[PDB]
RNA sequence: UUUAUCAUUGAACUAUAAUUGUUCAUUGAAGUCAUUGAUGCAAACUCCUUGGUCACACACACAUACGGCGCGGAAGGCGUG
């Protein structure tokens, strides 16, 4: 889908990523990750499963497919009925507007621990 | 007016009679004053609410007694009443005449031919509803219908209106009583004020009347809500609604054909 | 822009714009959020207090 | 036109632009009434003899009142020639009954008579004169169709008017005897009702509290009518 | 296009079943809503989020197939300090 996914890249890279993430059961899910673990745990903002029906499935072996799609917005999944995950959509905004983004947000985290320091004395 | 002002953190024994007396007869009137009690122990919570008929002396009551001693408290006598978008509609008066009152329940009659009497005209204005008077003017070829139910005024209305009673047409619209008639005539002959006066109600609520009801005619009533319990007697007192009334009223219409085939009564 | 949309956009007429100071725009926006907040933390609550005498109320 | 009803359907066979093709999911349920059975078992074995056994069926009551029968005739993936004649017999023979005792013929109708009636269909109707719907119907799934006060060619016209822009589909398969339930189950209510109405007075009221419980509120009642009464006679008064 | 509960008995009954099948009912345990439901097929209309809605010109190039020899932005590969 023309995305050229890092080439060296892992999950703390692949933050904020609209991945399109494969179960064991095949019901894939949707979203942008925000967060993981050891065990492999995804948090998934606007997230979609989508899934294909046992009828469909006749026409899918070997055109058009009707996947069936619920909406879960903001989910957090478990690491151990999941399979893979792919990287499917960028996110809105570009590396160097969160590189500028992550600045203001440390120089705000400088500016709490001055506050901080100044309402201890 | 009828400002309100709400006395707070009051002690113990202060009653309703000493808060009326420390809000009334000191430089204004109050014209009611209540301390909100507990609801089942009795005893005051402190509050209290007293309204006065003018907000000036309520202004200056509320200014004079702003941190007064008060069985050894304060007594905070601010007021209670007096930007958000949701606001209870107000609205003036019509000033009272004899068509924008739902308590006028009399009609008034007129384009009469001056040949239709009084029994007759009672017989046209019967089965609307119960009735008390049906005099007429003389020479003014006109009259007053008056029933006890507004409903009632309201059928009379929306039933009699274009019947033609002895080859004249009917003119149907509301009007007050004679007495309230002539003293609208007194007071138009001078033309100084010309005020008129609401009909009294029923003193509502009221179980037992059904409206639109009538009965011509011991009595062991079950007093059952599907039947009537109570109705107005035909001139007139109240009369207990008996179980033989559409037998009576029956042969009452059966006395009335054959009393009328003859000409015994015209009505 | 095209031609003849320029042509017929700057020949129909000229609209007025309105705007305010800022005390008074500053006002406004504040009776609108108080209003916002209002609307967001009200409910319709006629069917509790007009059903208040039925045999089920309890 | 004329008075009979095969000449009707005829003109109705003609005119009607490929009326043969009958309604995928159809229903119809008329429920009858009869004095006698004798003189209805007649007509209904002429008409098994016409109308077949797959379209049309028939079910009987229980014998619980013993006077009044209640007879449904259910009109299953039906054409809509079949309809007009099995309502236009019907309709005549509950009526004959009272009508013409002396005529003798199930078939003939004659024109002192005028064909009313009132006819269930299922609820899943599409639409997009004489037959209207009904307001306020007392069955919960059905949906009641009035006809009122027309000669046999004005029937057939109207039933056939009606037919073809209704749409039915989908229907259940043991829906009848669902509606046979609900059916005894409502009248059976309303005969319970007027069961109930010798048992008015001091029967199930519990009178011994309800007259302590409005024995001082209608006589407050009384004064509250004759202080409206004094009050009324000193507005009137001149004096 | 496809489905919308079983069992005992009564009046007939096809019948290897816990009378299965047909018409009617008493009773017994849970008893998805949905049949305008579910699956497949297919077209049209409308509305949402995104962009360089950019600088010159409305132009005759190419077998070594295309002068990738403008200012940038987004994603990525390779190489150097």
């Amino acid at each position: 889908s023309k995305i050229q996914v890092a080439h060296s890249s892992r999950l703390a890279n692949l933050i904020d990523y609209k991945l399109r993430v494969l179960t064991q059961d095949g019901r894939v899910y949707i979203g942008q990750l925000m967060a993981f673990d050891k065990h492999m745990n995804l948090v998934l903002n606007e997230c979609i499963e989508e899934r294909v029906p046992k009828t469909q499935l006749d026409k899918l072996r070997p055109l058009n497919i009707k996947v069936e799609k619920r909406v879960l917005g903001l989910t957090i999944l478990r690491g151990e009925q999941i399979l893979s995950t792919v990287v499917e959509d960028k996110p809105l905004l570009s590396k160097k507007e969160r590189l500028v983004r992550d600045k203001k947000e440390k120089k705000q985290a400088q500016k709490q621990t001055k506050l901080r320091k100044e309402k201890e004395k | 007016n009828n400002c309100s002002i709400f006395v707070g953190d009051l002690a113990p024994n202060v009653t309703e009679s000493q808060l009326f007396e420390l809000f009334i007869n000191r430089y204004a009137s109050t014209s009611h004053a209540k301390i909100v009690h507990d609801q089942v122990t009795g005893m005051s919570k402190g509050y209290g609410f007293v309204k006065f008929t003018n907000s000036d002396e309520q202004q200056l009551a509320l200014s004079e007694m702003q941190g007064v001693f008060l069985n050894g408290r304060a007594i905070k006598v601010g007021p209670t009443s007096g930007m958000s978008q949701f606001i209870y509609p107000v609205q003036q008066q019509p000033s009272l005449n004899h068509f924008t009152d739902p308590n006028n329940t009399t009609v008034f009659i007129g384009g009469l031919s001056s040949l239709v009497t009084e029994d007759e005209l009672r017989a046209y204005f019967q089965p609307f509803g119960t009735i008390v008077y049906v005099k007429i003017p003389v020479g003014k070829c006109c009259g007053f219908v008056q029933y006890v139910d507004r409903l009632s005024a309201e059928a009379a209305i929306a039933g009699m209106q274009g019947f033609p009673i002895a080859n004249s047409r009917v003119r149907l619209s509301w009007g007050r009583s004679a007495k309230q008639t002539a003293l609208l005539q007194q007071a138009m002959l001078s033309n100084s004020l010309q005020v008129q006066q609401q009909q009294p109600g029923l003193q509502q609520p009221n179980y037992g009347y059904i409206p639109s009801s009538t009965c011509e005619a011991n009595v062991s009533s079950t007093m059952l809500p599907g039947c009537q319990i109570l109705n107005y007697s035909n001139p007139q007192q109240v009369i207990m609604q008996g179980s033989e009334a559409v037998v009576n009223s029956t042969n009452a219409m059966l006395n009335r054909l054959e009393q009328g085939s003859n000409g015994f009564m015209f009505a | 822009r095209g031609r003849k949309e320029r042509e017929n956009s700057s020949q129909n007429e000229t609209l007025k714009v309105t705007c305010l100071s800022n005390k008074e725009k500053r006002h406004i926006m504040h009776v609108k959020k108080m209003n916002q907040k209002e609307l967001a933390q009200t409910s319709i609550d006629t069917l509790k207090l007009l059903y208040d005498g039925s045999p089920g109320y309890s | 036109q004329s008075f009979d009803i095969w000449k009707n359907l005829d003109r109705i066979r003609s005119t009607k632009k490929n009326a043969g093709q009958f309604i995928k999911g159809s229903l119809l349920i008329l429920p009858m009434r009869t004095e006698d059975k004798q003189q209805f078992d007649e007509c209904m074995d002429e008409l098994h003899k016409y109308i077949s056994k797959d379209i049309l069926r028939c079910y009987p009551q229980k014998e619980q009142k013993d006077e009044g029968m209640l007879f449904y005739i259910v009109l299953k993936d039906f054409n809509i020639l079949d309809s007009c004649f099995v309502l236009s017999v019907l309709l005549a023979f509950q009526k004959r009954l009272w009508m013409a005792p002396s005529e003798k013929s199930y078939f003939r109708v004659p024109k002192n008579i005028n064909l009313t009636g009132s006819f269930y269909l299922p609820k899943n109707i599409e639409t997009g004169s004489s037959i209207v719907e009904v307001g306020f119907n007392v069955v919960p799934d059905f949906q009641q169709f009035q006809v009122k006060a027309c000669h046999v060619s004005k029937f057939m016209n109207e039933l056939s008017n009606f037919f073809s822009q209704v749409e039915f589909g989908k229907c259940e398969a043991n829906v009848i005897n669902y509606f046979k339930r609900e059916y005894n189950r409502t009248y059976s209510q309303i005969s319970l009702a007027l069961y109930e109405l010798p048992l008015i007075g001091d029967g199930l009221f519990d009178i011994k509290s309800y007259i302590s419980k409005t024995r001082p509120i209608i006589e407050t009642s009384k004064a509250q009518m004759i202080k409206h009464i004094s009050e009324m006679k000193a507005y009137n008064e001149i004096s």
